[PDB]
């Protein structure tokens, strides 16, 4: 009975296992995606503050 | 379950590979951006003086 219970468990732990290891690839597929955003997202923005600045050298 | 475990290794290697690629090249992404952007913004100060 230990073992036809342990094998309920173990199928039951492994389907989730599956289905947690999936939801793993997407997140850390998000994740990297956020990531890149970000490197995007600040490298633009610094370049926005140096062209500004460089405007403002140009214009005094 | 020795095949969700083996499942789990290989995407778990795989995840960690793409997403160090991915991070890499949004990196070079981020410098080429920067890059193009500083020479746009000193062709904007040729044009301003």
């Amino acid at each position: 009975e230990a073992m036809l219970a342990k094998t309920a468990a173990d199928n039951r732990k492994s389907a989730e296992q599956v289905a947690a290891a999936q939801a793993d690839y997407e997140k850390e597929m998000a994740e990297a995606r956020a990531q890149a955003s970000a490197l995007r997202d600040e490298a633009r923005a610094a370049g926005r503050s140096v062209v500004d600045e460089k405007r403002a050298q140009a214009s005094g | 379950l020795a095949d969700a475990d083996a499942m789990h290794a290989k995407a778990l290697a795989d995840a960690k590979a793409e997403s160090e690629k991915v991070t890499e090249e949004a990196k070079q992404d981020s410098e080429r951006i920067a890059a193009q952007l500083s020479e746009q913004a000193g062709s904007e100060a040729e044009r301003i003086k």
